[PDB]
């Protein structure tokens, strides 16, 4: 009358000194639980161990709190279907190669400096006329946008890029990339010119050498890849 | 009131002098083909990079020239199937590194982007450097 | 025993959804020093959520008139909405989602490039008798996102001093003064008190109270039980919206849209009951019509499904290029959440609660108002703006797609009528050395709690007890049941027991704290219904089913006796809670009638609510 | 020039291709012609290659700075090699097929 699912969550504890990271086992009847794996860790905060600390919100995977590393690819708990074979334990990390604040929570302040570094807002070169009429954009320069304004900032793909793991100070990722590209190419913006010249270093653009794993762990289907294609092509045909 | 500068710098000011530990990453995460193909493709290109060099070093340092070595090997007499070993080992790295190579243009021209077309082209790498490596090392 | 670090600005807003972004950088756009206090990242507040669209008189479909949006919204509130909010609200619409598509809001367009807007529940043409209206702009459907994302962006260009994982615990009142809020920094597990001339509260909604809810985890309604505990009324607190169509089991939302691009809703036969319910809008009238005309399909044994407790929204008899670019949102969220292709099989929904129309009194300014010997007084240095305050430009039930246009409108509301009543850089009003202690204690006590009954086992009792006695249809004995046994479960807060006894992101304290103050928003919630003895809008009353206003508005006004104040209820309810002992004190206030200018909008008199 | 990175970028992809280029070259036209362009294109190509190995994987201002250094002296060392088995052996192309007929 049970089906005892395992699962085996990475654990540490900035109030404990002297705590250092441990794997901590849970077992959870698959028969009193959501499909999804956060209804699993909501169900063992809820019932197990309160002391599981992890973010999460919408649970319905449009805010992006609750991404994870879950049997090694990072993806969102609220829409990670559990693994029904009861052999297998399901091993479920932080976000890889980021600083942990406690348990499953990761420190994504970088990650947003980096969002706010490229000045994520429509720029145009006559702002005084902002507020009075509506700017027109065809249907066709609107579908443009289409794979690129769905990003919810989980950061599911930038913390899966080696680059990002081994530049994470200077190569923006992925997810800020894409969203460089996304205001690049809207035909309200006007400093497309300006946005790829701070792109002129060896570092912010150019770590990616399309190893392609942010495209592959996105759970909005989304190719930040392909976008930073685009960016490269870019970069080496615009004229000042 | 911070800018995205003073915010990188709090973030690494503040967590290289804390207690935090970093999240598993390489012992951790799961593989893919992609993956395992990307990172093929830099070590063959080490590979073939001091390959070169030693054979460059080989010219300036080496008091016999390639003709002399050339012989010495043939006057050994070495069997069909070691011949054959060290022509595949050595094509082997090369004829990968150049069809990947040839993947790695075409993604920079921005084709072929879409995740099933990444297998896709990446299989058709693996048979094309086998059927060439084997065409090769039987000439 | 916590360390406390003392801040000092011009303004500071709790929130970061639509309307506290929209008012913080408001405020840094007029020149004050402002902070932004947010327990979670800006865009992952519920705000992102958001699918449906904002409603604008636009005029890019067809030739519209924002005051016919105005009468739609007023219709729609059953006249409890306050009139002189209602024509704020919908005469600064085409103002408002101008700003945000002029801010790079990728709004759906049209052929003639402008923004695209679909139909949506209750919304008519010529005052009513010109056809349905199509004044909902939408970014696909995935509105609130890119509503969200862009303000987020767009707050990144001024001087606003964001704090980030801070939860507010209390105002800090002096005088009947706020004078800023006292938090506590989930990081690092300090306690800052923020002082300042005015404060802003945006902290959305409490539809965690019951157990089935289109909300987020984090919707626990924490500015409304600040005021409440500062000794502050609440107001309307039993009208709780249930949408229509949210999915069945996860209760995820499945947008109004849907039924406006020209989805159905059929029962166990395959009928389109809404034709039978509601001739002339069919599946496009009120949500608390539409929701109460599917639990009574259900309820009277035409249920779908297995168990027959739900019905289906039928989508697969359009296009599929049409669900492509206008629902792609929901079509994802179908298959993830119920295996469903809207291409071929209708999705299983049922009526879930979803908005809040009751929160914080404010006026048509964003101030936040108290009400003493039938006189409004403002709160001076308190403000309110979005699900938390109650204008009410919502009154007894709102229109889809007006929340988002209240965030927009009503946030900038409160730093335009701070900007000119006050200036940066006044003295700061000086707090005694001790304030905001009595929240600490709180927060100690609940670190070391170790009772009997654990904080989910508590929250559990709280949500089961409010789906079952305050849901969609009420009566009187079993509001009173519920009275009963969620004073029961408030008493049993001092059973809590806690297990992390950390401080630094201590979700099980916090949740705990969470649950405080979903207590009180319940209190308030089922105790104004069990007083409330009449039908208006969402609150519908099986005992009192008639709607009971200051005259019989469905007869001659000519030779009528006015009903005394205190005979009608054509007013709204006003909420106290003393949170030692949980006792419930309700009082009632008048309904705004008038507007802005009766020349230039006419105010509509009560009159019999039908679609 | 401000646009050295994106400059940097396509003269790589230029190289490889011309590199891809000349083995068909090798094969169909082996001589002294594609013996020094092969000294020439192998250099600058694996040059910048793992310069971009150095980039990603070295750190600190010292040893950023030893490792490249210690790439240009590797690679103008190699190109001095395969310049003088050009010109003093029997080339690159001649070498293959030397190599092959084993
Ligand atoms: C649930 C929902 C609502 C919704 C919708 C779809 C869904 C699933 N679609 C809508 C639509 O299409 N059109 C529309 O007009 N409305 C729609 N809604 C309703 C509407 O979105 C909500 O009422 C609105 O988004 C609420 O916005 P608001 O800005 O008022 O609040 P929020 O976005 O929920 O965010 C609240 C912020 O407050 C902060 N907070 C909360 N508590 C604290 C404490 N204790 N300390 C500090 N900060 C706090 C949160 O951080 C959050 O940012
Ligand atoms: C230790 C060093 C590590 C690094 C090694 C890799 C270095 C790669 C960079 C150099 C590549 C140069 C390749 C040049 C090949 C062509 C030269 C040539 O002329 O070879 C002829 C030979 C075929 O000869 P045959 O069958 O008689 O037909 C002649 C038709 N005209 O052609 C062949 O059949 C043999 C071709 C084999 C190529 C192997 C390259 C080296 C491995
Ligand atoms: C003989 C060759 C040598 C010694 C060599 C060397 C290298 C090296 C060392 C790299 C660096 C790999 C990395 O940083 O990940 C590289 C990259 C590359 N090679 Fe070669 N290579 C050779 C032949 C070829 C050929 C024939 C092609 C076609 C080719 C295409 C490429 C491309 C496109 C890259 C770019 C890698 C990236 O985008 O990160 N190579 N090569
Ligand atoms: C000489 C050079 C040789 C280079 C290659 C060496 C061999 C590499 C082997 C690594 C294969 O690792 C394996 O790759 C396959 C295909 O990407 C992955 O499969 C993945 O794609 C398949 C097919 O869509 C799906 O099942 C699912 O998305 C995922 O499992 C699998 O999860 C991983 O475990
Ligand atoms: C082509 O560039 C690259 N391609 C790669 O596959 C790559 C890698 O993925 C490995 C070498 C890194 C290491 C083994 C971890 Cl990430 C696996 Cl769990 C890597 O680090 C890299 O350089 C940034
Ligand atoms: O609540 C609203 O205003 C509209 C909404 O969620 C929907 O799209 O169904
Ligand atoms: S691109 Fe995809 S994985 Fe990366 S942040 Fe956006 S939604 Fe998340
Ligand atoms: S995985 Fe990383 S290397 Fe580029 S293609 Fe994606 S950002
Ligand atoms: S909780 Fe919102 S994305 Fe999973
Ligand atoms: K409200």
């Amino acid at each position: 009358t049970s089906r005892i699912k395992k699962f085996s969550i990475y654990r540490w504890d900035p109030d404990k000194p002297g705590d250092k990271p441990r794997m901590q086992t849970y077992e959870v009847d698959l028969n009193k639980c959501g499909p999804m794996v956060l209804d699993a860790l909501i169900k063992i905060k809820n019932e197990l161990d309160s002391t599981l600390t992890f973010r999460r919100s919408c649970r319905e995977g449009i805010c992006g709190s609750c991404a994870m590393n879950i049997a090694g690819g990072n993806t969102l708990a609220c829409t990670k279907k559990i693994d029904p074979d009861l052999s297998k334990t399901t091993k479920i990390y932080p976000l890889p190669h980021m600083y942990v604040v406690k348990d499953l929570v990761p420190d994504l302040s970088n990650f947003y400096a980096q969002y706010k570094s490229i000045e994520p807002y429509l720029k145009k070169k006559d702002e005084s006329k902002q507020g009075k009429e509506q700017y027109l954009q065809s249907i066709e320069d609107r579908q443009k946008l289409d794979g690129l304004y769905e990003c919810i900032l989980c950061a599911c793909c930038s913390t899966s890029c080696p680059s990002y793991w081994w530049n994470g100070d200077k190569y923006l990722g992925p997810a800020v990339l894409m969203q460089a590209y996304r205001w690049m190419i809207d035909s309200r913006d006007d400093y497309t010119e300006e946005r790829l010249a701070q792109l002129q270093d060896p570092f912010s653009l150019y770590r990616c050498h399309t190893i392609m794993n942010c495209t592959r762990t996105c759970p909005k289907g989304l190719n930040p890849g392909k976008a930073i294609a685009e960016i490269k092509k870019m970069m080496a045909t615009y004229k000042e | 009131a911070t800018t995205a500068k003073e915010e990188m710098a709090r973030f690494w000011e503040k967590n290289t002098k804390s207690s935090r530990p970093l999240s598993p990453h390489i012992s951790i995460y799961k593989w893919s083909l992609p993956m395992a193909m990307s990172i093929t493709h830099r070590g063959t290109g080490v590979a073939l990079s001091l390959g070169v060099s030693l054979f460059s070093l080989a010219a300036l340092l080496l008091p016999e020239q390639f003709p002399h070595y050339v012989a010495v090997v043939k006057s050994l007499s070495l069997s069909p199937a070691l011949i054959y070993s060290a022509k595949f080992a050595l094509v082997f790295p090369l004829s990968y590194h150049t069809w990947n190579g040839i993947r790695h243009l075409v993604w920079d021209m921005g084709k072929g982007f879409k995740l099933s077309q990444v297998e896709q082209s990446g299989v058709v790498v693996l048979i094309l450097t086998l059927l060439s490596s084997a065409a090769i090392a039987a000439m | 025993q916590y360390p406390v670090v003392d801040h000092e600005f011009d303004a500071v807003v709790v929130g970061a959804g639509g309307a506290g972004l929209r008012a913080a950088f408001g405020l840094s756009e007029a020149g004050f020093n402002t902070a932004c206090v947010t327990k979670l990242f800006p865009t992952r507040s519920h705000t992102v959520a958001a699918q449906g669209g904002i409603n604008a008189a636009l005029g890019n479909m067809e030739d519209d008139n924002w005051r016919w949006h105005f009468y739609d919204t007023v219709k729609g509130s059953d006249w409890l909405g306050d009139q002189d909010a209602i024509h704020y609200m919908t005469e600064q619409a085409p103002a408002a989602v101008i700003e945000l598509e002029n801010y790079g809001m990728p709004f759906s367009r049209t052929e003639e490039g402008k923004i695209y807007q679909r139909a949506f529940g209750g919304q008519s043409l010529q005052f009513g008798k010109g056809g349905q209206a199509h004044r909902c702009c939408c970014v696909a459907d995935r509105t609130g996102h890119s509503l969200l994302h862009t303000l987020y962006g767009r707050s990144l260009r001024y001087d606003t001093s964001y704090f980030v994982e801070y939860f507010a615990l209390d105002l800090l009142m002096e005088n009947g003064e706020c004078r800023g809020v006292i938090a506590l920094c989930i990081e690092d597990g300090t306690i800052h008190r923020f002082r300042a001339k005015n404060t802003v509260i945006a902290t959305g909604g409490y539809g965690r109270t019951y157990f089935s809810c289109t909300s987020a985890h984090t919707s626990t309604g924490d500015g409304t039980a600040m005021v409440t505990r500062a000794g502050l009324p609440c107001q309307d607190l039993e009208f709780v919206q249930f949408h229509p169509t949210g999915i069945y089991g996860a209760g995820c939302l499945i947008t109004e849209g849907c039924r406006g691009e020209g989805g159905i809703l059929i029962n166990s036969q395959g009928e389109r009951f809404m034709e039978r319910y509601a001739p002339v809008a069919k599946d496009l009238a009120s949500r608390d019509v539409v929701s109460r005309s599917m639990t009574i399909e259900i309820r009277e044994g035409r249920g779908c499904g297995p168990e027959k407790d739900h019905v289906y929204l039928q989508l697969h008899h359009l296009p599929p290029q049409q669900l492509a670019t206008r629902l792609p949102g929901i079509s994802e969220t179908a298959m993830i959440f119920a295996g469903v292709d809207v291409t071929k099989e209708p999705i299983p929904v049922l009526p879930t609660v979803h908005y809040n129309m009751g929160g914080i009194p404010t006026n048509y300014k964003g101030q936040v108002i108290t009400h003493v010997n039938g006189e409004d007084k403002v709160v001076p240095g308190l403000y309110a703006c979005g699900e938390a305050a109650s204008a009410s430009v919502h009154g007894a039930n709102r229109l889809g797609a007006n929340s988002l246009l209240d965030l927009v409108v009503f946030g900038r509301a409160c730093a335009l009528t701070i900007a000119e009543t006050c200036k940066p850089g006044e003295p700061v009003p000086s707090i005694k050395p001790n304030a905001g202690e009595e929240s600490v204690a709180n927060l100690d006590k609940l670190r070391f709690a170790d009772g009997t009954i654990r904080t989910s086992e508590a929250r559990l009792n709280m949500q089961k007890t409010m789906q079952s006695h305050a849901a969609v249809f009420r009566t009187g004995s079993i509001l009173q049941e519920g009275c009963e046994k969620l004073s029961q479960i408030y008493r049993d807060l001092a059973h809590l027991k806690t297990f992390d006894r950390g401080i630094v992101w201590n979700t099980d304290l916090v949740e705990t704290l969470e649950l405080q103050n979903l207590m009180l928003c319940a209190l308030q919630t089922i105790y104004g219904a069990e007083a409330r003895k009449e039908s208006r809008g969402a609150h519908a009353r099986e005992d009192y089913k008639l709607r009971i206003d200051e005259f019989d508005y469905s007869k001659p006004l000519q030779g009528q006796q006015k009903r005394p104040f205190e005979e009608h209820w054509r007013k709204h309810t006003l909420s106290y809670v003393d949170v030692k002992s949980g006792k419930v004190t309700l009082k009632y206030r008048p309904v705004i009638d008038r507007t802005l200018n009766e020349e230039d909008c006419s105010s509509v008199p009560p009159a019999i609510r039908s679609y | 020039s401000s646009k050295a990175a994106s400059l940097h970028w396509t003269s790589e992809r230029a190289v490889s291709a011309l590199l891809l280029g000349l083995l068909p070259a090798a094969y169909l036209y082996p001589g002294p012609a594609v013996d020094y362009s092969l000294a020439a294109a192998l250099t600058l190509h694996g040059h910048w290659g793992l310069g971009q190995v150095i980039t990603d994987y070295v750190h600190g201002d010292t040893p950023i700075k030893v490792a490249n250094t210690g790439l240009y002296v590797l690679s103008a060392i190699t190109f001095t090699g395969l310049c003088y088995f050009n010109y003093y052996d029997v080339g690159i192309c001649k070498a293959v097929a030397m190599l092959w007929s084993i």
